[PDB]
């Protein structure tokens, strides 16, 4: 796994030693190049995962998230340069460096062979994000939302540290491969009930979970387009990774502890979908929309059915590709009207023909149009709930409906409408803007041709 | 002449492609194509075994 | 680059504070009044009519005839939901309760009448379409090992 | 079409890009 | 300030405000992204060598049934492990 | 506002249309139309403001249960068959600027005159500001009516878009 | 729908010919610019009927506010010519 | 065999070749509009070669031509089900599409995006054909959505018109709701059963299939616009007439019933589905006509006029008539779609006028239009030996001569006469009486292209429906024996509708003032189901969302 | 006869039946004129920017911002121990959740025993 | 459009063929 | 699909009737069928042979890997990665093979249903009944495990199932 870590590092001198005007190109050229080598990680095996050394390893589940992250760095740069053109030379190198490190932590995160090492990198991954969101934020309203991240450490990380340590002392090791064979039946006790909360509450907040989501709508409202993409495309997906792996040792306790979590989503999905119809912001509408899809994953992981895991893998993938594109698509308008309000500009299909083609294209797969992977996973999970419980179909049906209702509305409100008379800076779509969307939509469909690469490890 | 192009360009070629792919890349597989066994009628002979369909019984001879 | 004072704020509990809010959104002091002071916390925003956009005249040459909204006008707290696309509260053609109860009649009427017909359906006074071979027990795949009860529907 | 000429100019979005 | 890119360069791609530099940043995106990964990467994933031994299982499964069909053996044993080696307790 | 005197007309013309759709047939329409106008001429000579004020309540309370179940509406007017059906094709004029050079090369002549059209959109703008400051009451302008240009060569202020507003049929 | 062209000269009689069947007017006294109230000795209530005929004649509604002021045939032509953007 | 299967799959791929030419290349602009039509023309021929072989051999072929996916003990493929329905329903759809194909090449000459217009018309056709030929629920599901989405754009072609945006989402809202049962059905066949391939589903013959079928019942509730999820179907008439002609008259609306037919072996034994479906059509089949007796919109009336025909189709399935109901699908499509096109002729000469009360004097001023208007109506009303009568007389056989609910047969005939009632109210204003259109005359239909379009679609109803009956092989025991009045009750009540409406129509000539009536408005205002359920329900979901 | 329509949230009254507007006195004349002039001044104030060639951008509406600003109400209003809405409002958001707690749980508890006794059908069930 | 082969009338029977 | 054995894929013979035309009009299908041999089949076969011939000159093969049996989980020790790993992979691979046997058998049912058609019910007693046998064994071995299947769990379920029937069997006597 070193063959991808060092060249990722090597971008840092390239980001710095490079000439003045080739800073963007050089990283873009190689960053795209590295992802090509990333595809090599698809050498999975039917019975065994891929174990390089004691420090990194990637199974079938890990790789698809790895490809998305590496595939996503160049796309983040493309959108970035428009708003950074005015910034001075030194800072751009600073911002670009954080992404390179952000990718470095991520790629090492999902490939980590030892849980604590994963725990360490998990905490590290946040640090670049906070700078990016804060240092180059889009607002100055001082929301004072620190308590949420303080709450994260209090109810999340910090408890997780103790439980991880406790397991090692008791079981004798935290190497996931060892855990496969030394996993012990976790009987019922008040201590274990406390241990269980330590292994999961940390990942629930990041997904996020309904009720615990207050940071996400306000995190995107301020994070720049460069910061937003990784957050919803990668950072949200960290929790599922650990939750899928960590849940290896929480049985049978999870058989009843999941219900308060399951109910939060099952009902959480509808609540978020409805509010989006009321939202007054392109990004915020996507925010809760993000909570919607992530809610489905939580249910899949907890029930731990062979189909749940398969469907969960694509939902993170498709949503990551979906929302990431939506932010870029939404941020395309921001490049003209410099606003997040959804009603300030309307009828843009009258002036941005090819832009609307993406809008219609992206929205189609947002609501899980068949046979796209957006629906393969989402439709995979819906069936699994039926064996767990037949009643669940009511909420999934309602959620899909409303998710189909607001998804087309946002498209309807903006593109299908009458142009704003006073607006007078709707310039034609630039090559960069259209190119960025195209890189998103295209592979999203291609994977539909071959589903065997994001089916998860159960396949 | 404008109707001559469609005959070979858009029709004949695909059926060669489809049939060629059908002939070797489909038919060469099991149960990729399953066709209902042909119907059987009285007064019919089978090519394979020279089979015979016993003629039905004489009808009650209605007005016909 | 907008002043703090010209933004939604607390509930004004005295007319003197209410003077700004009405003025703030270009609503004369008479037309202005906010939600009751409670935990609802909707701020010093006004209480505009619960009406849709289609009700407003389109013949006027608005800045935004699409929305039938003029620049500088206030917006209903849920004016987004009252837009032409969304819920419309234009005058209705027929009486409200009767309109709702006009639906109630026909739909409620039919459901039960089916159950009335279910007890006494309609048919023809003829016997079964008789079949040979133990009532098609074997044609329906019936197990050959265990023969069915003999069936012979005699002539007549 | 129906009448010779009678051609009226079209205002369009700039399609080049 | 949101300055335009079609004034100084009437054909700016949308990568920068230098007409000379903009062209290259366009070419790199459209080569390594499309011409390489979305083309070759898309091609490469197509011919992956029996991913997760999916194809291998079918061939092995077919062979096993032949022996069981002809010899009359049960199509699939009803117990995963040999009952003999499940050394029972008590 | 608008006075009740004009409010009489707003039911005179509208009531006919629902009657018109009810009439359907041409001979019926004129005859029934004469019936309605005859009723109007029952009180058309009534000059009592109290009664004329009071001779409109019932009419509005009378028409409600006579209004058409499916009243007819003209095509191009709001709610009609061609209600903004072609707004999706109408294109703003101000977007002319972003036209690509090569694209503009097809119509060299038309764009040449526009520069003069915009020319008087710029030079005339300054005096257009003052042109309202003699017809500008204190306390905000009383109405939205506008004056013409009281000279030669200029144009009434606040005119650019309406004069340059697209045509009814883009195609 | 092929082409439904519109010409001001052709429209000229369409507005005026509507008046040519009125039973409250002498056709010859009527002029292109004649004011209805004074030159034609008519009334607003009478003027309402003329405005209505244009909607059956041409097929497009007329606002109440602007219908009244159209006391001159040229103005009525202007309303029809200007609303449909007919100039020749 | 090889020839039969090989030549069959060409149509689906052949139709898609023009689409592949829209995303690529710029070789020949200005000729695509004809390009697509000829492909259907060519496609029809390749859609008739299977017709000959199928009838002679009855070779129902299921072709699995790929191994797409595989889960534990599942397998998905891009397969097709070459069988009776595809071989017999495809030719009609192309025939209608072929007529509509050249119809749209003239009507939409006013659209610069005409080329875009065809970029989607050919798309929908592809999805619909894939749907019917689908051998599995998933692949079948794909078409269930393609028709849903392709309708969205085609419904809302003129995106400016608020009616399009509201109506388009109204249908999408309903269309999605129907899928809830669809996704439910897959789950049940995946939990209790283990696959989505019809081979295993039918052979296993489920013993308790109430739940899976209940989802199927819902599937047709909104997609086919049955009552309870009906209102959207008329709403489609806020957009292009040619768009309404194919999607919402002949091709998409048939989806709801089709699934029940495609699952005929399962639907037979469970009568719980039959009753509600039988009753569902019963409430709808009259509620459509009962509403339609006094509606006053040419395009919407046709929609309601189509609604009742669709509403009755459920009753036809509700009476357990698998292959007899199938005929009503093809038979209705021909003229009704032609009526849309005929309504196009009226709207053309009228220069964008649609009120039924603004039409008349068209018997000789519109000679060709008048020509085909009666045949569809007479065929629609059940004229003997015509396309619509065969189903109308045949379908009423079992329902009135087999075990059925008492109330089910009640609305069965009450609306049956109403079927002809609005037709007379239509042909009256449409053709009878002196002209009532605006002063200027824009009437002209000496357009050879449309005459070709009318020619092709005028013939089929007269003769094709007759021809279709002969070739199809036996699959049922026809109930040729029954009381003469029951066999002729349709032959008795049929003339009543014309006369009864004629009694209603002509008495309105007399110069007598009118009088309001509640029922005159309850049916006219659509029973208040849309006027109410499309205000509060949006308000409930949205006004309550913020809390 | 002609029973006057009952005014409802979803059905605004017809314009020519409200008794307020039939008589237009100073108590109405004064208000009507003030709004027009106030509306006119906004139009005049907006009319400059709309018809000024110099502008190249999107008008920063002050009405829109406040409307958007008021939507994002986070902590500024409302009091924690306000029994009128806190207890009942909190129910709309925590009430129905527990309802589902028993719904699915009861079936699974119900379902499990049947499997323990074979009272439920799974013979051809694999996907789980 | 062969040169207006149909000349529309005003308040008249159509100029058919 | 080079050469698939038919024993695994049963196929009752196809008996296509020899046509016995009695009408007084020519058969229409014949005109097209002959064109199929000359205008479709052979050109479909003529290019193929040109393609085939080179593959005869250039040759190369591939095998079908064979995994030797290894000690099962009952031969492994608690907390012993080496032995446990060798059994886990064996258990995984063998179980993964058992996954297909349901699909292969499912494929037989797809044959007895469509080729036979209207004789489905009486002509699939062997296939339909043999379908159940696969369901019984497969379902018992590797169902109710959960997502994290492992040889210890499946052995536990087999230990669960063997003990369950043990008491009942002795209960009879
Ligand atoms: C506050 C105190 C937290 C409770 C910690 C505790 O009581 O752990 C007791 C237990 C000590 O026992 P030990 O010797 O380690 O092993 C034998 C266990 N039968 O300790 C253990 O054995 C396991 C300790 C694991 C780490 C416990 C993590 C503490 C936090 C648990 C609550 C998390 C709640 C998260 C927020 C939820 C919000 C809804
Ligand atoms: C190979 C040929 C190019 C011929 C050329 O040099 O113009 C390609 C390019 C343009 C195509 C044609 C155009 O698309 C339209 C032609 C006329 C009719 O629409 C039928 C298809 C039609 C016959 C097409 C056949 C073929 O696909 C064509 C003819």
């Amino acid at each position: 796994m070193l063959k991808y870590i060092i060249p990722t590092i090597m971008l840092m001198p390239l980001t710095w030693l490079s000439k003045n005007n080739m800073i963007w190109v050089n990283s873009t050229a190689h960053s795209l190049l590295i992802s090509f080598t990333s595809l090599l990680l698809m050498n999975q095996f039917g019975d065994n995962s891929l174990n390089f050394s004691l420090l990194f390893f990637s199974d079938s589940l890990s790789t698809p998230l790895l490809i998305l992250t590496m595939w996503l760095l160049p796309l983040m740069l493309m959108a970035s340069q428009h708003h950074l053109s005015k910034e001075n030379l030194t800072r751009k190198k600073l911002f670009i460096t954080m992404l390179i490190s952000l990718q470095l932590f991520l790629i090492m995160t999902f490939t980590a062979m030892e849980l604590i090492l994963f725990y360490i990198l998990f905490e590290a991954t946040l640090v670049p994000t906070l700078i990016i969101i804060t240092r180059w934020g889009n607002q100055t309203e001082r929301l004072n939302a620190g308590l949420y991240f303080l709450f994260y450490t209090l109810a999340g990380s910090l408890p997780l540290l103790v439980a991880l340590i406790y397991i090692q002392n008791t079981v004798g090791s935290l190497n996931f491969l060892m855990l496969q064979y030394w996993v012990q039946p976790v009987h019922n006790s008040w201590s274990n009930v406390f241990m269980w909360l330590a292994c999961m509450m940390a990942f629930m907040v990041k997904m996020p979970l309904y009720g615990l989501h207050l940071w996400l709508p306000k995190a995107h409202v301020e994070a720049p387009i460069a910061g937003s993409m990784v957050l919803a495309a990668v950072l949200l997906k960290l929790g599922g990774y650990g939750m899928l792996r960590i849940t290896l040792i929480l049985n049978p306790m999870t058989d009843f502890m999941a219900y308060p979590f399951i109910m939060l989503s099952l009902w959480g999905m509808i609540m978020t979908s409805s509010i989006c119809l009321r939202q007054t912001d392109l990004k915020s509408l996507i925010a809760y929309s993000s909570v919607s899809h992530m809610a489905l994953v939580i249910v899949a992981i907890l029930i731990q059915t062979p189909w749940s895991y398969m469907g969960a893998t694509a939902l993170m993938i498709a949503h990551g590709l979906t929302s990431s594109m939506l932010f870029c698509l939404a941020n395309s308008n921001y490049e003209r009207i410099h606003s997040r309000t959804m009603i300030l500009a309307r009828g843009l299909q009258t002036l941005l023909p090819l832009m609307a083609t993406w809008w219609l294209l992206a929205s189609l797969t947002n609501l899980a149009l068949p046979p796209t992977i957006n629906l393969i996973g989402e439709l995979f999970v819906v069936m699994s709930t039926f064996s767990w419980s037949n009643i669940t179909i009511i909420l999934m049906g309602v959620n899909m409906v409303i998710t189909a209702l607001y998804s087309l509305y946002m498209l309807i409100m903006t593109q299908r409408g009458k142009y704003t008379y006073h607006i007078n800076n709707i310039s034609p779509s630039f090559t960069r803007e259209n190119a960025l969307m195209s890189l998103h939509i295209l592979p999203l469909l291609l994977l539909t041709l071959n589903p065997k690469i994001i089916l998860g490890p159960l396949y | 002449y404008r109707h001559s192009i469609f005959a070979f360009t858009h029709v004949l070629i695909p059926v060669w492609i489809i049939h060629y792919y059908l002939k070797y890349h489909v038919t060469t597989k099991p149960y990729t194509i399953v066709e209902k066994k042909p119907r059987i009628f009285p007064g019919d002979t089978i090519l394979e075994t020279g089979e015979v369909i016993p003629p039905m019984k004489e009808f009650p001879d209605q007005h016909h | 680059h907008i002043t703090k004072d010209m933004l939604p704020g607390p509930y004004p509990k005295t007319p003197e504070e209410r003077a700004a809010a009405a003025k703030k959104y270009n609503m004369r002091v008479e037309d202005y009044e906010p939600y009751p002071d409670d935990g609802t916390g909707y701020g010093d925003y006004p209480k505009l009519p619960d009406r849709s956009q289609q009700e407003r005249d389109p013949w006027y040459d608005w800045d935004h005839p699409d929305l039938r909204l003029n620049w500088g006008e206030p917006m209903h707290w849920d004016l987004d939901m009252y837009i032409r696309n969304r819920v419309d509260t234009s005058p209705t053609p027929v009486n409200w309760n009767l309109m709702c109860k006009h639906l109630f009649g026909f739909v409620a009427f039919m459901l039960f009448m089916f159950w009335v017909g279910e007890t006494y359906p309609a048919y023809q006074p003829v016997g079964p379409k008789q079949y040979p071979y133990n009532n098609l027990y074997l044609e329906r795949g019936g197990d050959p090992n265990k023969e069915p009860e003999p069936v012979v529907h005699y002539e007549i | 079409s129906g009448d010779h000429g009678k051609r009226l100019f079209i205002i369009k979005p700039s399609g080049f890009y | 300030e949101d300055e335009n890119l079609y004034e100084k360069n009437p054909d700016s791609h949308g990568y920068d405000k230098d007409p000379a530099v903009d062209i290259w940043n366009m070419r790199v995106v459209f080569f390594f992204g499309f011409s390489i990964v979305l083309v070759l990467g898309s091609t490469f994933v197509a011919y992956l060598p029996d991913y997760r031994m999916q194809e291998w299982a079918r061939r092995e499964a077919e062979r096993l049934v032949k022996y069981r069909e002809a010899h009359g053996l049960p199509i699939m044993e009803s117990n995963c492990f040999d009952p003999s080696k499940i050394q029972l307790p008590e | 506002y608008l006075t009740h005197q004009q409010k009489v007309l707003r039911l005179y013309k509208r009531a006919l249309r629902h009657l018109e759709s009810w009439c359907i047939h041409r001979d019926k329409y004129r005859y029934f139309a004469c019936l309605l106008r005859a009723r109007f001429d029952e009180h058309k000579n009534e000059k009592d403001m109290v009664k004329a004020t009071q001779l409109l309540r019932e009419a509005e309370e009378e028409f409600w249960h006579g209004q058409h179940p499916q009243p007819y509406i003209f095509p191009e007017s709001p709610g009609g068959t061609s209600y903004e059906r072609y707004e999706c094709y109408k294109v703003p004029e101000w977007c002319l600027d972003d036209w690509h050079p090569s694209e503009k090369a097809m119509y060299p002549d038309y764009f040449a005159k526009r520069e003069q059209w915009k020319k008087l959109r710029r030079e005339s703008w300054e005096r257009e500001v003052k042109q309202l400051q003699e017809e500008t009451p204190v306390g905000g302008p009383r109405t939205e009516a506008l004056p013409p240009a009281r000279k030669q060569g200029d144009l009434p202020p606040l005119w650019w878009h309406i004069v340059t507003r697209p045509r009814e049929r883009p195609m | 729908s092929d082409a439904p062209p519109l010409t001001l000269e052709g429209i000229k009689d369409r507005v005026l010919y509507v008046l040519k069947l009125y039973d409250k007017i002498d056709p010859e006294k009527l002029s292109v610019n004649s004011h209805f109230m004074k030159d034609l000795g008519l009334d607003s209530l009478d003027q309402v009927e003329i405005i209505m005929a244009m909607e059956d004649e041409f097929g497009f509604e007329i606002p109440d506010i602007d219908a009244e002021k159209l006391m001159c045939p040229q103005e009525i032509v202007d309303y029809i010519a200007d609303k449909k953007d007919v100039y020749e | 065999m090889n020839m039969f299967s090989s030549l069959s799959l060409v149509t689906l791929l052949l139709l898609t070749m023009p689409i592949m030419m829209m995303s690529f290349n710029t070789y020949k602009p200005s000729n695509y509009p004809l390009y697509v039509k000829t492909a259907i023309s060519y496609a029809f021929i390749t859609s008739m070669i299977p017709t000959m072989m199928f009838i002679h051999s009855g070779q129902e072929l299921i072709i699995s031509n790929w191994h797409w996916l595989t889960i534990q003990t599942l397998k998905l493929s891009l397969s097709f089900k070459m069988d009776y329905f595809s071989m017999m329903f495809i030719p009609v759809a192309l025939f209608v599409t072929w007529s509509i194909m050249e119809f749209s090449m003239w009507y939409m000459y006013s659209d610069p995006n005409i080329n875009k217009f065809f970029k989607y018309l050919l798309l929908f056709l592809i999805t619909m054909l894939i749907l019917v030929t689908a051998n599995n629920l998933f692949q079948l599901f794909i078409g269930w959505e393609g028709v849903g989405i392709m309708s969205f754009l085609l419904i809302g072609w003129w995106y400016g018109r608020a009616d399009a945006n509201t109506a388009a989402l109204q249908a999408i809202l309903y269309n999605r709701i129907g899928d809830i049962g669809f996704i439910l059905a897959m789950a049940w066949f995946l939990t209790n059963l283990n696959t989505w391939d019809l081979q295993q589903i039918f052979m296993l013959n489920p013993s308790d299939s109430n739940m899976p079928l209940i989802g199927l019942a819902l599937a047709a509730t909104g997609k086919s616009a049955q009552f309870g999820l009906h209102p959207w179907l008329p709403s489609a008439m806020e957009g292009p007439t040619p768009v309404s002609a194919l999607l919402h008259s002949s091709t998409m609306v048939v989806a709801g019933i089709f699934l029940l037919i495609r699952f005929y072996p399962l639907t037979e034994n469970n009568k719980y589905i039959q009753s509600i479906t039988l009753c569902l059509g019963a409430i709808t089949t009259l509620f459509t006509a009962m509403c339609a007796l006094t509606q006053n919109d040419i395009k919407k009336i046709i929609a309601f006029s189509t609604s009742s025909q669709l509403g009755l189709m459920m009753v036809t399935i509700g009476i357990n008539q698998p292959y007899l109901a199938f005929l009503h699908i093809c038979t209705h499509a021909f003229f009704k779609a032609m009526l849309f096109m005929c309504s196009g002729s009226i709207i053309h000469s009228l220069n964008d006028e649609q009120d039924i009360r603004k039409m008349g004097g068209l018997f000789k001023a519109m000679p060709f239009t008048t020509t085909a208007l009666i045949v569809g109506s007479l065929a629609l009303t059940g004229m003997p030996f015509l396309t619509g009568f065969y189903s109308k007389d045949l379908i009423i056989e079992a329902a009135n001569t087999s075990y059925t609910n008492a109330w089910a047969l009640l609305m069965t005939l009450i609306a049956t006469s109403f079927t002809a009632i609005y037709s007379t109210r239509i042909i009256f204003f449409a053709l009878l009486g002196q002209p009532r259109f605006p002063t200027l005359v824009n009437i002209n239909e000496n357009n050879p292209l449309l005459i070709n379009s009318i020619k092709r679609l005028l013939i089929g109803s007269l003769f094709a429906g007759y021809i279709i009956s002969n070739n199809i092989p036996p699959t049922t025991i026809p109930q040729m024996t029954m009381p003469y009045y029951l066999k002729t009750t349709a032959l008795i009540v049929t003339i009543l509708g014309f006369i009864l409406a004629l009694e209603i129509s002509n008495m309105t000539k007399n110069l007598k003032y009118h009088y309001p009536s509640n029922a005159f408005k309850f049916s006219t205002l659509l029973g208040y189901f849309p006027t109410i359920m499309h205000r509060l329900a949006p308000y409930m979901n949205l006004s309550m969302s913020q809390k | 006869s002609f029973p006057k329509y009952e005014a409802s949230r979803l059905s605004s009254l017809p314009t020519t039946l409200d008794p307020a507007e039939y008589d237009i006195s100073s108590e109405t004349r004064k208000a009507q004129a003030e709004r027009l002039a106030i509306r006119s001044r906004l139009k005049r104030e907006y009319q400059l920017q709309y018809y000024d060639p110099s502008r190249r951008g999107v008008i920063e509406d002050p009405a829109l911002v406040r409307w958007t600003y008021a939507r994002s109400a986070n902590i500024y209003p409302n009091f924690r121990p306000n029994t009128k809405t806190s207890l009942l409002g909190a129910l709309f958001g925590i009430g129905p959740l527990v309802f589902w707690y028993y719904v699915f749980k009861t079936d699974r508890d119900r379902k499990e025993k049947l499997i323990q006794e074979g009272k439920l059908d799974r013979t051809f069930n694999i996907s789980y | 459009g062969g040169g207006a082969h149909i000349e529309p009338r005003y308040r008249q029977f159509p100029q058919l063929t | 699909p080079d050469s698939w054995d038919k024993d695994v894929y049963p196929e009752p013979p196809r008996r296509t009737p020899a046509p016995s035309p009695q009408t007084s009009l020519p058969n229409p299908i014949t005109y097209l069928t002959k064109a199929f041999d000359l205008l479709v089949d052979r050109p479909v076969t003529l290019v193929r042979e040109f393609i085939e011939r080179q593959h005869a000159k250039n040759k190369y093969y591939y095998y079908h890997r064979e995994f030797r049996r290894v000690p099962d989980i009952t031969e492994c020790q608690e907390k012993d990665v080496l032995c446990m790993f060798e059994a886990e992979m064996q258990w995984r691979r063998d179980y993964k093979v058992d996954q297909e046997i349901v699909n292969i058998i499912q494929e037989r049912l797809k044959a007895c249903q469509q080729r036979e058609g209207e004789s489905h019910r009486q002509n699939c007693a062997k296939e339909l009944e043999q379908f159940t046998q696969v369901v019984k064994a497969y379902q018992d071995r590797y169902h109710d495990l959960g997502a994290h299947y492992s040889a210890r769990k499946c052995l536990a379920k087999q230990k669960q199932r063997m003990l369950a029937e043990r008491k009942a069997a002795k209960e009879a006597a």
